[PDB]
RNA sequence: CGGGUAAGUUCCGACCUGCACGAAUGGCGUAAUGAUGGCCAGGCUGUCUCCACCCGAGACUCAGUGAAAUUGAACUCGCUGU
RNA sequence: GGAAGACCAAGGGUUCCUGUCCAACGUUAAUCGGGGCAGGGUGAGUCGACCCCUAAGGCGAGGCCGAAAGGCGUAGUCGAUGGGAAACAGGUUAAUAUUCCUGUACUUGGUGUUACUGCGAAGGGGGGACGGAGAAGGCUAUGUUGGCCGGGCGACGGUUGUCCCGGUUUAAGCGUGUAGGCUGGUUUUCCAGGCAAAUCCGGAAAAUCAAGGCUGAGGCGUGAUGACGAGGCACUACGGUGCUGAAGCAACAAAUGCCCUGCUUCCAGGAAAAGCCUCUAAGCAUCAGGUAACAUCAAAUCGUACCCCAAACCGACACAGGUGGUCAGGUAGAGAAUACCAAGGCGCUUGAGAGAACUCGGGUGAAGGAACUAGGCAAAAUGGUGCCGUAACUUCGGGAGAAGGCACGCUGAUAUGUAGGUGAGGUCCCUCGCGGAUGGAGCUGAAAUCAGUCGAAGAUACCAGCUGGCUGCAACUGUUUAUUAAAAACACAGCACUGUGCAAACACGAAAGUGGACGUAUACGGUGUGACGCCUGCCCGGUGCCGGAAGGUUAAUUGAUGGGGUUAG
RNA sequence: CCGAACCGACUAAUGUUGAAAAAUUAGCGGAUGACUUGUGGCUGGGGGUGAAAGGCCAAUCAAACCGGGAGAUAGCUGGUU
RNA sequence: GUACACACCGCCCGUCACACCAUGGGAGUGGGUUGCAAAAGAAGUAGGUAGCUUAACCUUCGGGAGGGCGCUUACCACUUUGUGAUUCAUGACUGGGGUGAAGUCGUAACAAGGUAACCGUAGGGGAACCUGCGGUUGGAUC
RNA sequence: GUCUCGUAGAGGGGGGUAGAAUUCCAGGUGUAGCGGUGAAAUGCGUAGAGAUCUGGAGGAAUACCGGUGGCGAAGGCGGCCC
């Protein structure tokens, strides 16, 4: 059966990548939060 | 001509075609074509704002001359053509100086006919004049509402407008709706009726024929749940309320015109 | 009431006493169509009378690997009563 | 074996190859592994990306709009799933190869010579450039048979022949220009069009010639005195290397591939932009620039291993699931169904016995034949082609494959292989060719009829409609509760009412705007009904909607009049 | 219209600590169209989308998920060495 | 003018109720005849002929020819199956018709029959009928 | 039966146009009735009808001529102009 995760790198980067996050103020608050938590990987960006 | 299909399959039994042997069979005139992609009835918020629109055949846009302001130069009809964008047919015309344009095809117009626009044009079908120069009582189409703006009234297949009176700077028109409407006498109009009057005699015959035209199905409000539509609900077929739109406004007689700016031009409403 | 069956609360045709049909929240018909509902017949048969035998895969034994739900504690019988 | 073979994209990321190890991982053992450890392995002007160009859509200087955050959008700038230059065959590694090597090619650009010469764009025109279905003809891939070449003479009767086995392969490029497709050509004069100009496109009028151009599969030639090649021979570290090498033709059949972005036809009427060709403007003037030949230089960078219907991707698993594109042999067959095979790939990571009940998946069954049961659930049955034949009803299409029935293998003859298809030499003609005409050798080859013959059975396996009668509902094909409901529900063409005069009604939106629509009442929205046929009666008291506007009542607003507080007196 | 690929999901058996959190096997429907499919885009939670089943919106839907108000409140149940 | 003549206190129409009779439709069903498509194949006759058996003819004395039986093929009666056509009988119920009798409801026609009658058509109504549209005089009065 | 010349005609088909009248719409004047019948009532009217004047819209039919007149196979055909 077809499952929910059907990977595509272009769609991954367009939807959640670093530059998509930087494009809006709400996305920059995601990055601010993850930096404050100290995540080793800020985004999906490979 | 109006042609019934033979009932060789259930989807063909009720089909009625309008077949016109005079329409061009080849490709349209390319310099007057533009692309025109579809909307699905969605605006720039991406929301459906007009229901029941989607799909259907790809269509190119034909640039049609509704202004008819190339005055004093005669043109000859080269051919009639099918236009997917409208109910009327269109005519490709060649002006004496070598320019080609598309116009709405009036009833009776055929290849070889001559047309002209301007104050001094002859009173003949396909000619365009300011209504100041058109006899009262005439039948016209593609009528301007503001001088120089371009035709806006009576453009659909088989429609026309009657010039019933002329008083000062204004003429009074009887529109197809039955409305009596004042328009400036300097507004242009084309003599005759829009052609292709048999358009309304066609019968689609099957559901798919509406889908070919970009029309998606209509779901009755009484077939829904209450959360979806004021008519929804009921154990069985129930109704019991005054018919309304999906947004709650009465839909069987309640009037919705509210334009005090243009009220001064309506001599008499359609009813 | 009639038909079909040896026998028919279903089915078909009628009657009208419509608890409580009825004319576009349509009425009455309707060829064709339907993995649609009901009923009848021919063919067909292990569906059944009424099961028998056979071929394979498990079940069973040996070697290797090795779960689960559950679980107050158990030295965890019948009966009649309480 | 239309895959369980081969090869890509996506996704993964070393899983690839070699050596070594067997703790853990592997549903068992493991000497083995997609496991551990170590080393190795991915070579490009031509393949792909990057790049030029745009679609939907995104962002968006100014701008318009919005308490703020922000929303929309112009000029622009991004964005492939689409348009845009060029390489093939052979050989080679343990592991890469259109990338390395051998042979033979091609493309774009920079320079520099030479010869000749109106070049010039952010502008104009052309082109690129486009649907569905259907029908053929011409072909090739490919196959089959013959010929040819090499080998064979058979474990058991026969096998020197009308016998057996194998091979019979060769590209891009360059040259040629055929089946076919499209279009009349050429030269002058003139002109309200193409924002200016134009020799270009469009238009008008003459003259003259009638064949001129554009496009185009395949074939043929060359590429190739080469490469490959059955086998043979010699070595092996027995895995394999080294050496040599015959024939290398024809006929017939033939695609879903090519000609074909064609042709015919239909209505639902079928992207864009650049590359490319052409025209001139400002400008430049024996300069630059353009065209051609020749030479020379450059073509960077990143990807390239491996899996890819899967043990490497998505499913927590070495999971009976899911996953877009390409390739398409033989015999039978209508076929990409199905059966058996080829190339190629596999036996599914617990086995060994036994031969109880019972469960699962199957086979057969005396007599009966729906008596079973809620119900013929399940099973059994029917099943092909040709011909004969086929009722009520019907919207005249249907119903219909109604129903029912007959024939069917093999051998011989007709006919040493027929009708038909294909077509060589020859001969004739020619405006001499990839030509026409004639002619038919060779090859291929149904179907039928007559006679005979074997079996219980000839559509023998696999494959492959059960049929008929009465009736409810829905006209019909479609759609739906992903995961207990597929229906009589939803939709539907058709019908009606009603709104809507365009800055339309209506909808999204504090708004700007956007959809409706580059539509205009034969149009668009809402609502109900639901093909078609015959039809659709009475009620306006209630609720709503529409119209009316004389009167009664009534909001903010206005503040007449009366009453009170204070106190100069 | 008949029928493979492809798209579905009418019946039965199995399976129900499955091989599988919806499948397998035998049959079944559509199969040039209101068809099917790849890649990319757009619509956002009282909101979307819906040939309408309250269906679907990441194994979640009569109001998604994540974080916060937050130790909501619990005249109720349990427990209290 | 008249459809009156025991003479308008005349004549007379239709539904409804009652009785009887024939007939159309009808879920269908049961018989007779018959078409079409097949299956079937007794006896007979004809063709063929493995096998068996032979009075007349011919033999070179073994046989030969010819015949018969058997077998087989063709044609075909009985019979069987499927599906139509036609005809007769019958059927709950239902449609109108005739006759009788006169009960109930009216009074359509005959006089200008009290709205002149009638024809075609359409709609309506318990019934005769009424109404619209065109037509006729086979209308009285004037 | 054909040809030549002329005559009368609501013979047919198509198009245009004119005047009278009805209805409706707008406005002016004006005020209590109008309309209808055997008699009435329903209906219309002080929200201004009916009556009268002006302007407009629209459809249908063609007074007088007109005649036991004409034309046409019958059914039928009537303003004027082409
Ligand atoms: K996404
Ligand atoms: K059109
Ligand atoms: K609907
Ligand atoms: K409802
Ligand atoms: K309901
Ligand atoms: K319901
Ligand atoms: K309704
Ligand atoms: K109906
Ligand atoms: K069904
Ligand atoms: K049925
Ligand atoms: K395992
Ligand atoms: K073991
Ligand atoms: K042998
Ligand atoms: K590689
Ligand atoms: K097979
Ligand atoms: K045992
Ligand atoms: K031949
Ligand atoms: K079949
Ligand atoms: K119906
Ligand atoms: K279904
Ligand atoms: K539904
Ligand atoms: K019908
Ligand atoms: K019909
Ligand atoms: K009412
Ligand atoms: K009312
Ligand atoms: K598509
Ligand atoms: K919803
Ligand atoms: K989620
Ligand atoms: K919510
Ligand atoms: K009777
Ligand atoms: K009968
Ligand atoms: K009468
Ligand atoms: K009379
Ligand atoms: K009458
Ligand atoms: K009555
Ligand atoms: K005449
Ligand atoms: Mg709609
Ligand atoms: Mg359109
Ligand atoms: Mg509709
Ligand atoms: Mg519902
Ligand atoms: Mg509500
Ligand atoms: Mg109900
Ligand atoms: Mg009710
Ligand atoms: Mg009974
Ligand atoms: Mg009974
Ligand atoms: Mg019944
Ligand atoms: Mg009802
Ligand atoms: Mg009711
Ligand atoms: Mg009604
Ligand atoms: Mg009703
Ligand atoms: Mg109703
Ligand atoms: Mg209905
Ligand atoms: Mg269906
Ligand atoms: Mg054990
Ligand atoms: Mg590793
Ligand atoms: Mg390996
Ligand atoms: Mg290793
Ligand atoms: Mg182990
Ligand atoms: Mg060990
Ligand atoms: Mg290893
Ligand atoms: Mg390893
Ligand atoms: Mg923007
Ligand atoms: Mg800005
Ligand atoms: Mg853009
Ligand atoms: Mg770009
Ligand atoms: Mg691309
Ligand atoms: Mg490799
Ligand atoms: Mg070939
Ligand atoms: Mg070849
Ligand atoms: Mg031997
Ligand atoms: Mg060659
Ligand atoms: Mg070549
Ligand atoms: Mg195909
Ligand atoms: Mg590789
Ligand atoms: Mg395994
Ligand atoms: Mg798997
Ligand atoms: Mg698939
Ligand atoms: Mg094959
Ligand atoms: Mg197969
Ligand atoms: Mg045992
Ligand atoms: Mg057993
Ligand atoms: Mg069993
Ligand atoms: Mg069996
Ligand atoms: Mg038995
Ligand atoms: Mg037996
Ligand atoms: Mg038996
Ligand atoms: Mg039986
Ligand atoms: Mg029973
Ligand atoms: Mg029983
Ligand atoms: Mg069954
Ligand atoms: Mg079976
Ligand atoms: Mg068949
Ligand atoms: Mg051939
Ligand atoms: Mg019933
Ligand atoms: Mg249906
Ligand atoms: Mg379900
Ligand atoms: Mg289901
Ligand atoms: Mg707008
Ligand atoms: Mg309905
Ligand atoms: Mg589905
Ligand atoms: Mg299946
Ligand atoms: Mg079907
Ligand atoms: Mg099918
Ligand atoms: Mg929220
Ligand atoms: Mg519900
Ligand atoms: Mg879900
Ligand atoms: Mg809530
Ligand atoms: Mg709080
Ligand atoms: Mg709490
Ligand atoms: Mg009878
Ligand atoms: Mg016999
Ligand atoms: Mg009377
Ligand atoms: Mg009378
Ligand atoms: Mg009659
Ligand atoms: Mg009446
Ligand atoms: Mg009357």
């Amino acid at each position: 059966m077809k499952r929910t995760f059907q990977p595509s790198v272009l769609k991954r980067n367009r939807s959640h990548g670093f530059r998509a996050r930087m494009a809006t103020k709400n996305g920059r608050q995601v990055l601010a939060r993850r930096r404050a938590k100290g995540r080793a990987r800020l985004t999906v960006s490979k | 001509a109006v042609v019934k299909c033979k009932p060789t399959s259930p989807g063909r039994r009720h089909v009625v075609k309008v077949v016109n042997p005079e329409l061009h069979k080849g490709k349209p005139f390319a310099p007057l074509l533009e692309k025109n992609s579809k909307s699905g009835g969605r605006n720039n918020n991406g929301r459906i704002t007009t229901r029941h629109i989607g799909g259907g055949h790809k269509q190119a846009y034909r640039i049609v001359d509704f202004k008819r302001n190339k005055d004093g130069i005669p043109a000859v009809v080269e051919r009639l053509e099918y236009d997917p964008n409208r109910s009327a047919n269109i005519a490709l015309v060649l002006y004496k100086d070598g320019e080609r344009r598309y116009i709405l095809a009036p009833k009776g117009l055929k290849a070889g006919d001559q047309i002209q626009s301007g104050v001094d044009a002859a009173i003949k079908p396909g000619n365009t004049l300011p209504m100041r120069n058109i006899p009262v009582g005439s039948t016209v189409h593609n009528v301007e509402m503001k001088p120089g703006k371009g035709g806006q009234l009576a453009r659909s297949a088989g429609t026309y407008v009657q010039i019933v009176a002329r008083d000062g700077a204004y003429v009074t028109l009887r529109l197809r709706s039955g409305e009596m409407r004042k328009v400036e006498a300097d507004c242009r109009a084309t003599l005759g009726e829009v052609g292709n009057a048999e358009h309304m005699l066609r019968v689609l015959g099957k559901a798919g024929a509406a889908r070919w035209r970009g029309v998606r199905p209509t779901v009755r409000g009484t077939a829904m749940n209450p959360v979806d539509h004021p008519h929804g609900g009921g154990e069985g077929r129930n109704f019991g309320k005054h018919p309304v739109t999906p947004w709650g406004v009465q839909t069987k007689g309640k009037k919705t015109r509210s334009n005090k700016r243009t009220d001064k031009f309506i001599v008499r409403r359609r009813s």
